[PDB]
């Protein structure tokens, strides 16, 4: 819908962290939305995209990307301003056709989000071990 | 969600003192002036105090101004009251507010509490 | 933040004149929001936006800018309705990079929202005065 | 006006700082007045320059601008003089045609030193981030 | 000398009107000072212009220049706000050498302040009659 | 700052004699400031001159120059008007960087005025000797 | 006349601080006499040089020079020694006639030190503002 | 700095004459008018006398025409007070003023003396 301040809750390793984004517009080039965390310094700043597919009347194809980066910080020893060492991205892409149903979009969703918090992919993730 | 919550609370004699709390989550806390309104038991709304964005502007009743004190945090979001010399006529709730977008308040959002 | 109504109190020489802004929607296609006030003709509304721009492969800058434009109407000899006679304007550009913390930034605000009131401004703005 | 010096009080976030201002004499080959920060070395101080435009053949209205620029020392190693990192910049221009009376152009001043106190543009300003 | 507000009296036909002319700063681009009247709305003043230029390597020559604009107004048929009708100017140049006394130059001041005076010129300017 | 008549007091060798000087505008394609003495015949008159460079935000190098003249005069047997037999000049010229403090200028200056005022330089400039 | 050893008094803005110039001989090729202050790191001392043209029989113009230079020290993070970040410049080139008399070039020099005295020029040179 | 001192001064009796001075530094004194304006022990101010520019009009209030007398000297910048009759009431400060840029005078520079 219309963009608002997001607050996430119960995140990391423990279950305890928040993220507060707030909404930063939308690029009229391309139709993506921006979410960014109210932090000092812009360049450091967890920042969210979300892009959809606009509806037209002849699209065959609905397509929905989601982008997360977290950037870390630096205050190198000789120098006044932080900067970055390491981002860590994440890419989600959901491709769904013009006859798909809300239930088919619903679950797969669904899905995704109960496999996240499923013992296989918070081991290949955060342990970084290969299923095999 | 525009969401206030209060601590403190309280049960007091005479003459003493208490300091109320305000959490106020899901907007930028740091942007807009906060009030205090309390309600007495006999169901009468009252103007407790007011401060601007950035805590330089405070504004009191004169039925208050000796005796209440009021500050803000905007590193941890929160709202404070510095209750003191309770002469009895303080027996109230005293709900948080979030100030309209304005020059003097009109109250559009409320907290519940104490 | 959120557009809702804007009331600005103590405007004027004598600082006894008010004004309230209602919102007017933001505009998708350069994110330009809106606040007008509250006549029926469109013509003889004073009107004030504002946006904030992110950096991108061209401007490396955050670009704030404020514009503020007010009719003066008045009906002539043999004329009915009123039509708009002058227009006052006056624009506003900040203008920041990635690395400013926030306090520079409301320094900065905080300085021009002084200097706006300071002797020499409205000796300069109100008389039209260079600074001599 | 006269060029005198300004004090600039109740400035900053919280409101409790001074900025203190030197004036620096006029420009003959643009017409404008200058103002820097007391103390001083010179490209390390907060600068101000105001300028008044009178009509002519090629623009019919009087012009005013205010144009504020202030810069950020930081202090490398091996050098004993600091060198400026960022600059953060705001510059104002009103426009007011040969007819307009004196309450209309300080209403224009009056509104825009009382709106930039206003949620909207401490939230536009100070945190960058855009109305929804 | 120093511009301070010039009270002129005796004007007039009848020799019993006065005009009070206000500073309004000396313009550094080609040093023309200037009086006004004392209105709000800029282009109903009456207003005066001196400026005096040294000799160089084009002129030879000092050279004294007064300019006298006196609009007149009035609000027509279906109008609010009046506007200029007309405009009455006045142009004098003074020139002089760099070898020429003091006593030369308050005598050709002297000499026009007493033809402006004088029946043949007072019945030039004010009937428009030429001398015949 | 702004320009005004400077008196200055007890100059010559005995240190008695006044010098009156009145300003005479700002030429506006170098900036240079100009003060003369109000003496009859303008091609005879003490003439001091006053430039700085202007503040811009990456000068490098700000310099001061400080002109003075005086002519003789000599009403030469067969003619009317005095001519110039000679001149008499002084050309004094400060360059500082844009780190320096208003102390190491101020010390400069006033050590260049002491040491005009030392019997070093009141043998070398009025009695012509060479310092050996 | 002779060299000696120079001690300036009341230097400064305030107007407290002493300069001792010692003599540091006559460069032969040119005629240029030395002075400099007795402080340790000979590279980092306040020197004064004075040049007088020598009085031969047809020379038609006399010419006196005095210049000054101020060094500041910075001991630099390592290193051992200091070095010159800044240097301070004066320039005073007096010009004369063989027809000119005691007190005319007397006049000159105390009318340059009345003005390096005056607020004109403690405001020039201490504070950079051009003269407008 | 518009300054302005006089001498003269005096202790005189009944009918003599005496001649104040003003000397009038500071600004160019050939291109204003001067005035004399006296203040009586009983503090109130009287307008004297005033010139113009060059001495050619000269203003005298009726209880002085007759027996005072004002004169410029624009080379050595001064300006002249012949006071004559002296019938008593003449016992007051007598302040130089120079006059605004006008037709008829409201003194801006005052000068203290006498």
């Amino acid at each position: 819908a219309k963009l608002e301040t997001v607050t996430l809750g119960n995140i990391g390793k423990d279950g305890k962290q928040t993220l507060v984004l707030n909404p930063r517009g939308v690029n009229p080039t391309n139709g993506v939305a921006s979410l960014s965390q109210a932090g000092a310094v812009p360049a450091l700043e967890k920042r969210v995209t979300v892009s959809v597919s606009q509806p037209s009347r002849n699209r065959k194809n609905y397509k929905v990307q989601v982008k997360i980066q977290n950037p870390t910080a630096c205050t190198a020893n000789g120098s006044c301003d932080p900067s970055v060492t390491r981002q860590a991205y994440a890419d989600v892409t959901f491709s769904f056709t013009q006859y798909s149903t809300d239930e088919e979009r619903a679950f797969v969703r669904t899905e995704l989000a109960a496999l996240l918090a499923s013992p296989l992919l918070i081991d290949a993730i955060d342990q970084l071990n290969p299923a095999y | 969600e525009v969401q206030l919550v209060e601590s403190g609370g309280g049960l007091v004699k005479s003459g003493g003192s208490l300091k109320l709390s305000c959490a106020a989550s899901g907007f930028t806390f740091s942007s807009y002036a906060m009030s205090w309104v309390r309600q007495t038991p006999e169901k009468r709304l009252e103007w407790v105090a007011t401060i601007s964005d950035g805590g330089r502007y405070i504004y009191y009743p004169d039925n208050v101004e000796g005796r209440f004190t009021i500050s803000r945090d905007n590193a941890k979001n929160n709202l404070y009251l510095q209750m003191s010399h309770l002469k009895s006529e303080d027996t109230a709730i005293y709900h948080c507010a979030r100030d309209s977008s304005g020059y003097l308040p009109y109250f559009s959002y409320w907290g519940q509490g104490t």
